[PDB]
């Protein structure tokens, strides 16, 4: 088994860091003001 | 025929680094906010 | 088989979902008065 | 009639087995008054 | 040679949902004030 | 001879299967108690 | 502390 | 533990 | 790794006189 | 793997309002 | 190594001032 | 050790009437 | 050996559930 | 014994005061 | 804070 | 990241 296996990667994607979906941007909903 | 020559292992214990120096923690802010002036 | 050994996989692009998308931290403030 | 002279050397670092704690300090305390909003 | 294909098995990966998550609560919704 | 893949193969060894609900933090909080 | 998540305090009440 | 920043996280001293 | 769940708790204090 | 990580409830900053209330 | 912490955040909204 | 990881967080909210 | 692998181990993490400071405004 | 090594099982026994509480303030 | 101080 | 924590609102005290 010379070079058995095709030396299988990170088993499709690499690139540890995540941080996908951005659920939403900024500004908790209500009604804007200084109070 | 003659003896050897040293060399082995395998595992010889892996024991791992220290985990790290003492962080900031969760820092506090006062006992109670608003002002300091008298009530 | 000498295919390879490296413990080459270490986790992967998706990783944390960690979506940070803040639909609202603090935004219009619900009106306070 | 001779056998070898399996003389296994020791293990350069060996269990050198860093205690691994992990960073738990904690500056956590400003919790003096902070001027409290009692005025 | 191949005996028995000894330990020749098959390798699952992780099974489950891997990607430990954690439930998360904050200081609660902040009421509707007037 | 010549072992077929000596060693062994039985991968999945622990597993944490974290399928937690996706919700994780505080999805919307609680519905805003309105006060006078 | 973490693990006690929800309402570990009055939170939403304004006082008592 | 569900191993999260949790805690009540409010005020309640001159809320009520 | 979580920070004490909301490291302070109940930050603006429990007044709950009653 | 490099893993294991925390920043959970990674607040940044969450309220940071001022005397709204 | 079993390193679990980037930042926890922290602070959990540290506080409502009285004033 | 994955390089840590993004760790974007402090301090919530210091409302309130301060 | 069956020896030096933890065991005695107790929580060892201080879960500090109350801090009451009581003394402030009205109360 | 062949047995193994590992680290302790956990800590102490640590846990009470920090959290939150003000038994005493209205805030009126 | 717009006041206290 | 040296001199990288800021995350609310840090060197922000507008008082």
């Amino acid at each position: 088994a010379p070079g058995s296996q095709g030396a299988p990667g990170l088993q499709g994607a690499p690139g540890a860091p995540g941080s996908q979906g951005a659920p939403g941007l900024q500004g908790a909903p209500g009604a804007p003001g200084s109070q | 025929g003659a003896p050897g020559a040293p060399g082995s292992q395998g595992a010889p214990g892996l024991q791992g680094a220290p985990g790290a120096p003492g962080s900031q923690g969760a820092p506090g802010l006062q006992g109670a906010p608003g002002a300091p002036g008298s009530q």
